[PDB]
């Protein structure tokens, strides 16, 4: 008598949970990832670099801009291009735009119904007017950012090799800084709402947390070193040395070990490895809540996203100030498709994103992608195990609710996991 | 009664779903309707319930999605294929390489309990009653469709190229002044010429249309002047029309 959840609701992509139970209790938790493969890594082999660069964001809609912007860095490292200071700033800000919209989507429309009794965020519209009003303002800030700078909130054709196809008038960026700092109190509200939600003790235990170390001096999205919470730190191009993938019979996505063990990536993993690097109200909200942002609990992920919303809202007011001070900005530069190899690791909202691109004859000869949910799938399976062990004899529909609550704390985008 | 609407997912980036979900007063613009299956936002959805309108997003890329679209077709009065993935098989449909070679290149020799097929649109296995175009489609492409359906009318699709929409907004033609290989002449309109509006050629995300009107004085002339072979246009069009068996003929006719 296995206990199956055929289609997990309120996640991105198609997935199931199946618990195998026996005499000794719960023996196995299988996350059946049925989202068909689309073979991105293979079919862009032997297509022209820009043609494939335009297609890597269809891997995922929630993290669309993370894909396009990370693949750009890798190609721009292969051909040896290097961006300019302000083009990289506005890049980080289009990315931040995707941080805010994704986080808000996930905290408010995907997670919060569980703690409120609702199967659906659509349903709680009339019982939680203030909360949803705030959801839609934060989401819609991030969606506006990606329209202005990326051309679209899903699949950002304005981010191209060498910079952007077209940059907005200066007045628009200044309005963005207005709309940003107006959102800050809404970001704080959200932190507080989520600070008061239960981190279920059944999943409390040790976790290994890997995050990209930011270059420069702040909490960020770009960098060349991957820290692990054990105290290690290894270069991003060697990601294949310290992180081993493998197929499993019940998933189209590939699991990953670090030193042969499951680990987790995402907002909490970044807060564990990198919290000293915060500033602004995020710093204090961290320093006043260190006991809520421990490495020993996946539900701490939800509150960290809220903490990140606060930070990036400030971090982006400062990044625009940098770009705004190289004004005017020629929107993009010539890029010579001289051959090369390029590896890039960024923090997508869900954790580390690794694009490895090799160019022969201005064509793509080699491509390697690993998405943060693909990293996380193994840890997720273990945390569901700990939940399902303290409740396999409870009411099934109750076991079901808490297993899925665990799954939703990772903010799984399964489509990212099977590229 | 209420109009029973479901939204169902094949293999996709979920962007078409997400566009709907982000339409803000969405609840207030389907007041005639009830959403009975939509797993991405509703824990109570039921898949084998019958519906008045079925929205399907994504290409048919597994054996279970095959048997699934035959279930939706059987359980739904109107089947609406939604997005470049479900209408044309999507960007995941523009290698012609066979499944095994792709399996072998990405997974090695490993196996997986479930059965992956070659990316394929919904039209391949069941009868589709309407298509909403784009990758992702616009908010207004959903407002229009949901709008026309919920009153008893039947929606219709734009069949003229992006170029009409590009000239109306006054965008410089980057195909001409810049020689970027814009697919506007052959991509249906609807997006308000977004991409040329940012100085980037269109990659055909809303599906190939027939070039039966001389919107250029000589597209052949410009295509040759800016150095773009018939083979080069056909492959760029494959990016979103990997199964369109006319694509090859429309280009050769242009270069005639
Ligand atoms: S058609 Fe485009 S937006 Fe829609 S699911 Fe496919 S890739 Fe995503
Ligand atoms: S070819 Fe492209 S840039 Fe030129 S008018 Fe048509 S859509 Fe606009
Ligand atoms: S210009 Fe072309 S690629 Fe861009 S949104 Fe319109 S149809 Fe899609
Ligand atoms: N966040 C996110 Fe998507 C995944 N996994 C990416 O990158
Ligand atoms: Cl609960
Ligand atoms: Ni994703």
């Amino acid at each position: 008598l296995p206990i199956t959840i055929d289609h997990i609701a309120r996640v991105e992509g198609k997935g199931g949970v199946e618990i195998i139970i026996g005499d000794d209790g719960v023996k196995e938790v299988k996350l059946n990832i049925i989202e068909g493969p689309r073979f991105f890594e293979a079919i862009t082999i032997g297509k022209k670099l820009e043609e494939a660069l335009a297609i890597y964001p269809r891997i995922c809609s929630f993290c669309s801009a993370a894909h396009k912007l990370t693949a750009l860095e890798a190609a721009e490292k292969a051909v040896g291009f290097v961006p300019r200071e302000e083009i990289q700033a506005l890049r980080e800000v289009l990315y931040i735009g995707d941080m805010i919209e994704s986080h808000a989507l996930h905290l408010y429309l995907l997670v919060l119904p569980d703690y409120r009794g609702y199967s659906s965020p659509l349903k709680m519209v009339n019982e939680y007017k203030r909360e949803i009003e705030i959801a839609l303002k934060l989401k819609n800030l991030g969606t506006w950012m990606m329209d202005i700078l990326g051309s679209r909130a899903i699949h950002q054709e304005n981010a191209v090799l060498g910079g952007f196809g077209k940059l907005p008038e200066k007045s628009v960026l200044e309005k963005m800084k207005a709309e940003l700092r107006e959102a800050l109190p809404l970001a704080e509200y959200t932190f507080e709402l989520f600070a008061k939600l239960e981190q279920y003790s059944e999943v409390e235990g040790p976790i290994t947390h890997l995050a990209v170390k930011p270059r420069g001096d702040a909490y960020g999205i770009y960098g060349d070193y991957i820290k692990a919470s054990d105290g290690e730190e290894f270069p991003s191009e060697k990601y294949r040395d310290y992180i081993k993938e493998f197929v499993v019979e019940h998933s189209f996505a590939k699991h990953s070990h670090y030193k042969g063990r499951p680990f987790m990536v995402g907002a909490i993993s970044r807060v564990i490895n990198n919290a000293d690097l915060l500033y602004g109200k995020a710093k204090e909200l961290y320093e006043a809540n260190k006991d809520l942002l421990k490495g020993t609990n996946p539900f701490a992920n939800n509150l960290a996203q809220a903490l990140e919303i606060v930070y990036f809202i400030e971090r982006a007011i400062d990044l625009l100030d940098e770009a705004l001070a190289k004004w005017p900005i020629k929107p993009r530069d010539e890029v010579e498709i001289k051959d090369g190899f390029g590896v890039s690791t960024t923090e997508a909202p869900r954790g580390i994103l690794v694009y490895a691109l090799k160019v022969e004859n201005g064509r793509v000869s080699y491509a390697d992608i690993i998405t943060p949910t693909a990293f996380n799938l193994a840890m997720m399976e273990e945390h569901v195990r700990m939940m399902a062990e303290k409740h396999y004899n409870d009411d099934p529909e109750r076991l079901k609710i808490l297993a899925e609550m665990v799954v939703r704390a990772y903010d799984p985008c399964i489509s990212c996991s099977v590229h | 009664g209420k109009v029973r609407i479901g939204f169902y997912a094949l293999t996709s980036c979920y962007g078409c779903q997400l566009q709907l979900a982000m339409m803000d007063e969405l609840l207030q613009l389907i007041p005639n309707a009830e959403i009975v299956c939509w797993f991405m936002i509703d824990r109570d959805s039921i898949e084998d319930e019958k519906v008045d309108i079925a929205f399907i997003e994504g290409s048919v890329s597994t054996e279970e999605e095959v048997e699934l679209v035959k279930k939706i077709r059987e359980n739904a009065k109107i089947v609406v294929a939604v997005g470049a993935c479900a209408v044309q098989g999507g960007v995941q449909s523009w290698s012609e390489k066979p499944l095994e070679e792709l399996w072998k290149k990405v997974y090695g020799d490993a196996k997986v309990k479930f059965q992956p097929k070659k990316a394929e649109p919904v039209s391949k296995y069941i009868k589709v009653d309407y298509n909403i175009y784009g990758c992702p489609p616009e908010k207004k492409d959903f407002l229009y469709a949901l709008g026309t359906f919920l009153i008893g009318s039947w929606p219709e699709d734009i069949d003229y190229p992006v170029c009409l929409e590009c000239r109306l907004n006054g965008h410089p033609c980057i195909l001409l002044e810049k020689g970027e290989p814009c697919l506007g002449p052959v991509t249906r309109a609807g997006c308000n010429a977004r991409c040329p509006g940012f100085g980037v050629a269109c990659i055909g995300c809303r599906g190939a249309i027939g070039y039966d009107v001389a919107w250029f004085d000589s597209l052949a002339k410009v295509f040759k002047e800016a150095g773009m072979t018939k083979e080069e246009i056909i492959e760029r069009m494959k990016m979103f029309n990997g199964h369109d068996e006319r694509v090859e003929k429309m280009v050769a006719k242009i270069f005639s």
